[PDB]
């Protein structure tokens, strides 16, 4: 029984769901006598296909479009491999058994009426894995709850994010490029690589191996005239010498080793770097925002909060949040419209240059000996 | 009327699109325009054709 108003809604129960009875299908590993075992997977293909459970009101296309518009777009991410791995060390004299399953992000679309839900369509999006381990001795009887799961559950913190369905700048006239920093992430976990739960004594890992070099830079201009993706890219190449925009071969990996008496939750997001292409003149006249992919960000929850209540919450307005250090690096740039005439001879004392209609222009020069001119 | 039976449209529609392509260095040779000249004969006769 929800306390919202009537009509449809889009709900995201979050990441960290494990389906029922799909526990041991992937198999397990047995370690002994102080050895170390590492298992893992790469969410690339044949395992990144979402599972749809629709209702006549909500068909597959409806669910897909509605969730992708508001929450993370999984169709695009389904082609970029992401790898995860759990490592565990067995004791000196004992045996350990550890088995792996997949964790899914759960989305629901509902149709509230009179504070009562009368429909529910579910989408499960594969995100990452979860490894369950136990040290045993021969003949021990294991609780059935360790192997078998009768109903789905959220090992991570529960959530119910939802969204109802309807200073003085002393610069000179010219162009500039401002790098505003690194570690920009879109709101509503829209740029989330995934979440990993590491049990006591283990060590999780999330790796972006760049098996596919593609990337998804984001562009936003206040005026399509005089500005465009190509124009801003060329200006950045002139300013910061950026050679690759929609490509990259740099890998980022995050590793966390949980202590011996607690559990850890590591969240990995993709990050961005913000480049503002202003056109200050006398008072900003134009602005563009380029978000070049960075090498990710990692947050570490020491442990899930004690189960008290699933407090409903609404999605934040679309935007960005910066997690890296604050910076503002300003670089001037030559306006391509103006012409630049190069002087083939070095300039000595007492030189004259003949202006060679009313448009502005550029002249490039260098002196023959250091001094004041 | 049974040549295209084995084609399954739905599976094709379910294929992900190609994003990254590893190119073969030499995949184009050249283009050879074909030039032709048409002849013309004169067959004189007395019986109308």
């Amino acid at each position: 029984t929800i306390d919202l108003a009537d009509g449809n809604y889009v709900v995201s129960r979050g990441d960290g769901w494990i389906l029922s009875r799909q526990n041991q299908i992937l198999g397990g590993s047995v370690i002994s006598n102080g050895s170390t075992g590492i298992v893992g997977d790469l969410r690339v293909n044949d395992n990144a296909i979402p599972y749809y459970y629709p209702t006549p009101s909500f068909n597959e296309e409806y669910i897909k479009n509605n969730i992708q518009t508001v929450f993370a777009n999984f169709t695009e991410a389904n082609q970029i491999p992401i790898g995860f791995e759990f490592s565990k060390t067995a004791p000196s004299n004992k045996n350990l058994y550890m088995y792996l399953q997949y964790t899914y992000i759960r989305y629901e679309i509902i149709k509230v009426l009179q504070h009562e839900i009368i429909e529910r369509a579910v989408l499960y999006v594969p995100s990452l894995g979860y490894v369950k381990s136990i040290e045993f001795n021969p003949g021990e009887k294991i609780n059935k709850d360790f192997y078998f799961l009768t109903n789905d559950k959220c090992i991570l913190n529960e959530q119910f994010l939802y969204k109802k369905i309807l200073r003085v700048l002393p610069y000179s006239n010219g162009l500039y490029v401002i790098n505003k920093g690194d570690g920009y992430i879109r709101t509503n976990d829209k740029d989330l690589i995934g979440t990993l739960l590491i049990e006591a004594g283990s060590s999780g890992s999330i790796i972006q191996p760049r098996l596919r070099n593609t990337t998804r830079p984001l562009f936003t201009t206040s005026n399509d005239a005089k500005f465009s993706q190509q124009y801003t890219e060329e200006r950045l190449k002139d300013a910061f010498n950026v050679q690759l925009f929609n490509t990259s071969t740099s890998l980022f990996k995050f590793v966390e080793e949980a202590p011996s008496n607690k559990n850890i939750c590591i969240k990995a997001y993709n990050t961005y770097e913000k480049y503002e292409l202003i056109d200050y003149q006398n008072s900003i006249v134009n602005k563009a925002e380029y978000y070049l992919p960075s090498l990710g960000y990692c947050e570490v929850t020491n442990a899930p909060s004690p189960e008290s209540e699933v407090v409903k919450t609404q999605v934040a307005e679309d935007g960005f949040i910066q997690n890296g250090p604050e910076e503002e690096i300003v670089v001037g740039v030559i306006d391509p419209s103006e012409n630049i005439q190069e002087i083939n001879t070095a300039i000595s004392d007492n030189y004259t240059y003949n202006i060679p209609n009313n448009n502005p222009f550029y002249i490039l020069f260098t002196v023959n000996t250091t001094g004041i001119y | 009327d049974s040549s295209l039976d084995n084609v399954n449209i739905g599976v094709i529609d379910n294929i992900p699109e190609i994003i990254d392509v590893n190119p073969y260095k030499e995949n184009c040779d050249k283009f050879s325009p074909v030039q032709k000249i048409t002849s013309t004969r004169e067959i004189n006769t007395n019986i109308p054709w």
